[PDB]
Parts: C-alpha cells; sequence; structure tokens
C-alpha cells in the first residue's frame, strides 16, 4: 500500500486507466492511446453522451477505504527455459577451515576433503587444477 | 573467436615479433572475456582508423 | 583496397581450451 506518495491534501487525479477498449488486452500489451469509445453506430469524436474519452482517472486521498488506496503493485516476470543464464539468485559464501576433512562447494564444484596453502604458479584467468587423470586436484579461492 | 553454445569467447596474446612479421616461435593464447551472445552469427568484418 | 595474398599458418594460434591448471 502507497498512502504517502500517492496522495496529498485537496486531492491527486494524477494516475489513469482504461475502461473502454475495442478489444480484449493481449497478455504483455500496452495500449496507449487517447481514442473516444463508439456508441452505436456514430464516427463522433469528442466527449460527452455517446462519445466517452477511453482513459479515466484513479484519483487518491488519503482518506479512502481499503479497498481504494494506492496499491503500489510490481510484478516480476522469469524466463525459465533453456538458454544462458544472466540473472539469478546470491550464491553465499563461508569460511574455508583448513587442514581438517570439509565439504566445499566452490563456484559449483562439490567434494570432500582436505585443503590448505598451496605453490602453485596459476595463471590469472586459470580456475580449476587437475592432473594426468582429469581429477580436480587444486582450486583457486573465488573470494581471496 | 567461436560461438560454441552462445558465449561469445575471445583470446588475444600479444607478441612484440621478431624481424619477420608472422614467426614460427610457439606463442600460448589466453582467454580474455567469454559473454552470453545467442545470435546466430554467418558473417564477419573489421573495422579501421 | 585490399590484396589476397596466401601465405603459411605455421605453428601458430593455439589458445587454453579451458582454464584447469595443469603441470608436466
Ligand atoms: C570481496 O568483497 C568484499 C566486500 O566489499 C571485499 O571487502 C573484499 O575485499 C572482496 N575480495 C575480493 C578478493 O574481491
Ligand atoms: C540462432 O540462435 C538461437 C539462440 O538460441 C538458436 O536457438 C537458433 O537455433 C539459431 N539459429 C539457427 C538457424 O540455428
Ligand atoms: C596453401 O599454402 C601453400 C603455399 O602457400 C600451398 O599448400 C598452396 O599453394 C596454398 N593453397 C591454396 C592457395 O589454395
Amino acid at each position: 500500500n502507497s498512502n504517502k506518495l500517492d496522495s496529498k491534501h485537496s486531492g491527486n487525479y494524477d494516475y489513469w486507466y482504461r475502461l473502454f477498449r475495442k478489444s480484449k488486452l493481449k497478455p504483455f500489451e500496452r495500449d496507449i492511446s487517447t481514442e473516444i469509445y463508439q456508441a452505436g453506430n456514430k464516427p463522433c469524436k469528442g466527449k460527452g453522451p455517446n462519445c466517452y474519452f477511453p482513459l479515466q482517472s484513479y484519483g487518491f486521498r488519503p482518506t479512502y477505504g481499503v479497498g481504494h488506496q494506492p496499491y503500489r503493485v510490481v510484478v516480476l516476470s522469469f524466463e525459465l527455459l533453456h538458454a544462458p543464464a544472466t540473472v539469478c539468485g546470491p550464491k553465499k559464501s563461508t569460511n574455508l577451515v583448513k587442514n581438517k576433512c570439509v565439504n566445499f562447494n566452490f563456484n559449483g564444484l562439490t567434494g570432500t576433503g582436505v585443503l590448505t596453502k598451496s605453490n602453485k604458479k596459476f595463471l590469472p584467468f586459470q580456475q580449476f587444477g587437475r592432473d594426468i587423470v582429469d581429477t580436480t586436484d587444486a582450486v583457486r579461492d573465488p573470494q581471496t | 573467436f567461436k560461438n560454441i553454445d552462445g558465449y561469445f569467447k575471445i583470446y588475444s596474446k600479444h607478441t612484440p615479433i621478431i624481424g619477420r612479421d608472422f614467426p614460427q616461435g610457439f606463442s600460448a593464447l589466453e582467454p580474455l572475456v567469454d559473454l552470453p551472445i545467442g545470435i546466430n552469427i554467418t558473417r564477419f568484418q573489421t573495422l579501421l582508423a | 583496397t585490399t590484396t589476397q595474398s596466401y601465405t603459411n599458418s605455421f605453428t601458430r594460434g593455439v589458445y587454453y581450451p579451458d582454464k584447469v591448471f595443469r603441470s608436466s
């Protein structure tokens, strides 16, 4: 609910909404237009009887009922399909704890064992570590 | 450059060269960026100064 | 303008396929 930023003394008629459209609205379609709705068979372009403006106001005052308050509505649309991920959740990090058996989930690789300091010569682009037989051996700390 | 499953990848490496132009000495080549382009790359063109 | 001369690439243009460190 937004009764503080969409309301004030002496009233406010800033917002608008449409009740008279030639047809229904396709999902995710914007219909920004000021076209007078036709009534009967007149080509009337104006305001008055049988000649209605397409959009009306959402006049807001700090004193209404609950069903008339200026609710702030935000809808989040997502695409959960087979496509490269670009926006996603806050992956959480923890401490390290060296020289101790521990389950590790470094940046998506999961395994078990003991981790400690090393003297690799890791190239800056390098992220993983392996051996002759393709087994994850050394992991660079993503936060250190 | 390549566009395997999208994910445009660019690998760059700068060598001061020798008196020749295209040398024969080996020069490893390191990645620089990889971003999810996901478009049908078919044609290629360069820009001049 | 430009030319279309052809030259031999020799041994050239090998990049790191992955980011996994190796040695020896
Ligand atoms: C990780 O982010 C924190 C938060 O600002 C910062 O203090 C720290 O230096 C960063 N470390 C690295 C390796 O980016
Ligand atoms: C063009 O790229 C899109 C990206 O996902 C892909 O789905 C599509 O198949 C590509 N076009 C062709 C002809 O393969
Ligand atoms: C490829 O290069 C070498 C010499 O530059 C030779 O095999 C042949 O002439 C070339 N092939 C062409 C130009 O189609």
